[PDB]
């Protein structure tokens, strides 16, 4: 009677959750953006997109994003964010190591420029070449922070 | 030295050194450490990288072999007050301060 | 430092990383201007003009 | 255990600096800082915890 | 600190392998990974140095 | 019944505490230095602390102090000190590392040295060179021991 | 190579290297293998003796 070990376990494949991690250092960073630096909201599409598989392959079907832990471990500084998927075909199994990408604030007024007409010379320093008025050629140092598909969303310069 | 600037035939000796200069003797307390749970190895092996900038490996950046380096921030070794701001860890995994 | 849950610690939260100096000692200028050269010394034996 | 407590506490560890480069701007303090010197005398080597 | 890595890295071995130079004493090296660590953050996750 | 683990957990995030642990010998060299020779006289605007977060954002709001643990850690050699927060947008997560300012007095009109003009000399304490009203150079020996900026803070001589 | 086989003054002109051949390049998961509790020591302790 009230034996701690099991003797079977029953569980449900449909839905299923998924259990990422976010650094608080990114979390707050994010509601200090939110308000006075790049100014950013995303709206009714902050649902959730898909996740990304053991593989690296991309799962069909989208989820949806209600939270659970409002609270920091000691440990590692993070907060836990819990998300729920369809799971109709029982591709998904419980412990399976994913990747999920959340929806950050819409930035407006973003220049995105091309992976090769920018480079990094001597101390890194992401540079590009710019062509002014006089059809001169300049260099110009660059804050180029992330990659959106084929391109670097450049913040300066 | 005292018996320079009066001799005649001798003028402008000097020291090719260089004249004593105030020094910084910390001095650890290996019985309260060791009374502390912190091992002795992890006390050198802080002061060593944290202020001595320490030499780990190689790496490579364009094409020539060049090194890493290790140490602590600028604003965090500037004064012998800022000594007491880097952090050991005892052997149950707690977090002791220099100056303890 | 990654937890079996997947949170984890990478080597920006505690260090900035960054191409610096090797050695900060010595430093050069020249008329004011930053400069750095090399200074060439001659090895015993052969001729300091050729 | 001996070889060892004598390896970790007979030791010479370069410390570093007070002021040392890269500095920040407007230091005004250097001195070089003395840590774990070698042990010379045998009442000292007699005072090693184990 | 560029001028001082270009010097090394480019003209130094050229320099260093002619007739009659024996030593070279160019002000400033190379560049070099610096981690600047922070104690402080290293604080907030239970890490060393080590 | 009474079992070990829980099932869930609710908390409360309004106010909020913020624990801060500081050496016995800090506190036992400011105790030294308080009550007897140098001045301390710390004067009623002590109980202020302001805490700043770990991106180095300062926290708008400041908080009280009361102190709840007059016992030192065996393992650490601590004492924990104990202060509030108002928390009115649950900007704070309980669990995370923070930097509290405590105000150890405030000492004084007397003195304040540059570190140009003080030096170490005769094998041992500190030593200035000043200068006397027959235009003499006299050598005093000071008890310099803090930094504040680029000066040290002297209390004899 | 192809600039110097249309030259009329020279024959048989080669390289002395070797021709470019496939390498099988494999990656490790360091963030996975980490949180499965796979110390990333014995990863290139077993594929450097294995």
């Amino acid at each position: 009677n009230g034996q701690a070990n099991a003797m079977a376990t029953v569980q449900q494949l449909d839905p299923i959750y998924v259990d990422v991690t976010q650094p608080s250092t990114a979390l707050l960073r994010l509601r200090r953006e939110l308000a006075s630096g790049q100014l950013e909201r995303a709206g009714d599409n902050a649902a959730k997109v898909s996740l990304k598989l053991e593989d690296g392959s991309q799962y069909p079907l989208e989820g949806r994003l209600e939270f659970s832990e409002v609270s920091v471990d000691e440990g590692t500084g993070s907060v836990t964010i819990r998300a729920v998927f369809p799971n109709p075909n029982n591709e998904l199994l419980p412990g399976m190591f994913v990747h999920a990408q959340l929806q950050e604030g819409v930035k407006q007024k973003a220049i995105l420029a091309p992976q090769q007409g920018v480079t990094r010379d001597l101390k890194g320093q992401a540079t590009a070449l710019v062509v002014n008025a006089q059809n001169k050629v300049e260099l110009r140092v660059i804050k180029a922070d992330r990659v959106i598909g084929d391109k670097w969303l450049v913040t300066e310069g | 030295l005292m018996l320079a600037a009066q001799n005649p035939a001798l003028q402008r000796v000097r020291p090719n050194g260089m004249s004593d200069e105030p020094q910084y003797k910390l001095e650890i307390d290996d019985e309260k450490a060791s009374a502390l749970g912190v091992s002795l190895a992890d006390i050198n092996s802080t002061v060593s990288i944290a202020w001595g900038s320490s030499y780990v490996n190689d790496f490579i950046d364009r094409g020539r072999v060049k090194r890493v380096y290790l140490q602590g921030r600028p604003d965090a070794r500037m004064n012998p007050d800022d000594l007491s701001k880097w952090y050991v860890r005892n052997d149950k995994g707690e977090m002791v301060p220099f100056n303890a | 430092k990654v937890n079996p849950d997947g949170s984890q610690v990478r080597l920006k939260d505690v260090a900035d990383v960054g191409l610096g100096g090797q050695d900060y000692s010595i430093n050069a200028q020249f008329n004011g201007s930053p400069a750095s050269g090399i200074a060439i010394k001659l090895a015993t034996g052969a001729n300091a003009l050729d | 255990d001996v070889s060892s407590a004598i390896q970790a506490q007979n030791v010479q560890i370069s410390s570093g600096q007070l002021g040392g480069l890269p500095a920040v701007k407007g230091q005004q303090l250097n001195a070089t800082i003395i840590g774990k010197t070698r042990l010379q005398t045998a009442e000292q080597f007699e005072n090693i915890l184990l | 600190e560029d001028l001082s890595n270009y010097i090394v890295s480019n003209i130094q071995d050229p320099l260093s392998r002619t007739k009659g130079v024996g030593d070279f004493q160019v002000f400033g090296s190379q560049y070099s990974m610096r981690i600047w660590l922070d104690p402080a953050k290293l604080n907030s996750y239970q890490l060393t140095p080590g």
